[PDB]
């Protein structure tokens, strides 16, 4: 439901803020492909970093303010879409929060 | 014979299944899957608030069935509050939206 | 340290064409550190250890700290007319309930037809 | 329908029925705002020929055609001792009162899915 | 499909079964070339509790669900020295099963139905 | 589904019908559903009602203790045959709870 | 995904730069017809040069910088669209990189 509408710059890094829920172990930052109604997991607690994002992203969880932060290092035109974050084994059923990304260059 | 996978009362979806025997052989035993949704065309959007517009779109993610609601439950009571100005005394009073099921 | 994910698979479609036997596979992955064993019970009665053959924990193709194992079991082909569901189970220390009974049956699987019968009415409000 | 053909004014009714004894307080509000008592008329309990020892009452509200054609919503709250909550209400609008068309957008997905 | 909806990885298994003597060389190939064996894993032959003289094997190939759903057959091959040509292979995909028909029965009459 | 209890008459003169009594419901009917359309026509019900034809030969006695209600019909004719139902709620169809059959060997 | 969108002039020649992948033998420079959702192969390693481009295009592969270069000699208004390059037997399921072309005259 909520949209951070996070913004950033080409290069550098940008931090995505998403809520960390309880009674849900798998936490993911899925990317809304919006092609054939399918969303592909970019990162997960089960340890799966997409090949296109390998070595550029990380996921750190700390239940201090009930928040988990995901950082994306570097930036490319490809990195300018929707990255719905959520929980639960099913991916296209979670997407608790929706966010948008772009590039300023 | 048929087992029941889904008996949702909010969406009135009854997902069931059955395997039918073939023509005297253990092969090609085709499996089945019966789905029966009953759409209400008179219910509102916010089922517990009798002011929201009528319900036009019906989205059924079958995966979840096997929170916005569509139909009422015969085993439950729905209530709300309305201002009664009787005697020049505007007063919010509880009202049994779905009576006969609140007894 | 992650929850040991587990899965089960039914016998192959082309396997049910020689009329000798059938195999059911229970795949156990994760469980770091590698501490699992599977006991194949049916109707709550454990089967003989000679039927299911668990082998060993093996590291995943890309293994930071994860592992995996495979365990199968042999049944008779003619017994699948009733199913019996041939339940599988896993055990690990990194599980809140330390049991994840997993079972499948001829009925469970790929649907070969989808008989949807949706209806429209102006009296479904109550959904009796 | 014939009344709306004139495009002058529209009258909405509210028929309470079969309550014993006679003690029903009725009122009308428009989109959550109560209306003046002088904009509607309420009858008095009268005997019921079909049902011995039973009473019924009427109530009518009149508004302009434009108001009825702007999806404005009106309701008829009633109060009686028998009522379990002592108060119940019914509501209608342009789309719900004998509509001409049935616009529907039935949509389902992942019919196969994983069902257990 | 209980793993497909999770959209993490699609694991395909090749159940080599019944070869004697215990020698088999399974390889996974796609696009006309054998996929780097490192992407897949296999197990050594093991006995059965039935019949005198048999061995079984296993193999697991991990591919992202999306790539599996988009296309890709990923055939499996078995190299045993008793085959007619010493090479035998099987293949699967999304549409390897019986075609499913839809018996949709929409009813718009309120009188008809429940 | 719910039971399909069946009763007979063994020549006319009297008949007795019993159906389960649900809880938290105020309406109880015994509609005959003997119509070509299928729409059940309530014969004898609570909330005050009765059938134009069935009058003086129909009565209802609800017993919460036994979770049953009793309906007694005097005499017998050709019209009052076929099948009958029972139920509750405020929708004669979609609210049934039994499907009883009535027959007479006369 | 990346868009070289290399430009050029009427006449002369223009070089299209596309990535040369490994474990993929067929390499093509398909033209995105975008008519009925179909892409027609302009050139391939299997040796197929479209009739309209016969004798005007060439494909040279050299895994020095993991790049294969395709040159288009001459130029026509027709040569002003999208030429997605990719690999694999299925032409419509490849298109690794997308590019655009135009004419300056
Ligand atoms: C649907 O209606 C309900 C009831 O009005 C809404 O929830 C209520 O919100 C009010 C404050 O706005 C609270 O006083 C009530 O306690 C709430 N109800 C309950 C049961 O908690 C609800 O927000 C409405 N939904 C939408 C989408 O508008
Ligand atoms: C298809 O659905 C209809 C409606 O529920 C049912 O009457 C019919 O028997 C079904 N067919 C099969 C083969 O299950
Ligand atoms: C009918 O539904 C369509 C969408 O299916 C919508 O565009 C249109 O506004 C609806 N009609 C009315 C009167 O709202
Ligand atoms: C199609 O639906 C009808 C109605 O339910 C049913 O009688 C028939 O058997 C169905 N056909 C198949 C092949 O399931």
């Amino acid at each position: 439901l909520p949209e951070v509408k996070v913004e950033g710059e080409l290069g550098g890094s940008v931090t995505i803020k998403c809520p960390l829920p309880e009674m849900h172990v798998r936490i993911y930052l899925c990317r809304e492909m919006a092609g054939s109604g399918t969303c592909g997991t970019v990162v997960s607690t089960t340890n799966f970093i997409k090949a296109e994002y390998k070595g550029r992203v990380t996921l750190k969880q700390y239940p201090r303010k009930n928040l988990f932060l995901v950082e994306v290092t570097q930036l490319t035109e490809s990195d300018s879409g929707v990255y719905a974050c959520g929980a639960g084994m099913n991916t296209d059923r979670g997407k608790t929060q929706k966010v948008t990304l772009n590039v300023h260059s | 014979e048929r087992i029941v996978l889904v008996d949702n009362k909010c969406k009135c979806a009854r997902i069931t299944s059955r395997i039918i025997r073939s023509s005297e052989d253990p092969n090609e035993d085709i499996v089945e899957r019966n789905i029966r949704i009953i759409v209400p065309l008179n219910n509102r959007e916010n089922i517990s608030d009798p002011t929201s517009p009528l319900r036009t779109r019906f989205v059924y993610h079958l995966s979840d069935l096997c929170e916005t609601c569509y139909t009422y439950d015969r085993n439950k009571c729905y209530t709300a509050v309305v201002p009664l100005v009787y005697g020049g005394e505007t007063k919010m009073v509880e009202t049994a939206l779905t009576p006969d099921a609140c007894y | 340290l992650h929850r040991p994910d587990v899965y089960l698979l039914p016998p192959a479609r082309e396997q049910l064409n020689l009329r000798e036997s059938a195999t059911i596979t229970c795949l156990v992955t994760g469980f770091s550190p590698a501490d699992v064993f599977v006991q194949w019970m049916q109707r709550g009665q454990p089967l003989s250890p000679e039927k299911y053959v668990t082998s060993a924990p093996m590291p995943e193709p890309q293994a930071p700290g994860r592992y995996f194992a495979h365990s199968i079991l042999t049944v008779s082909e003619e017994e699948w007319n009733t199913g019996e569901t041939y339940t599988c189970v896993v055990a690990h220390e990194a599980l809140p309930n330390r049991v994840t009974e997993r079972t499948v049956d001829k009925s469970t699987g790929k649907p070969t037809l989808y008989n949807v019968s949706l209806v429209m009415s102006d009296t479904a409000g109550t959904c009796y």
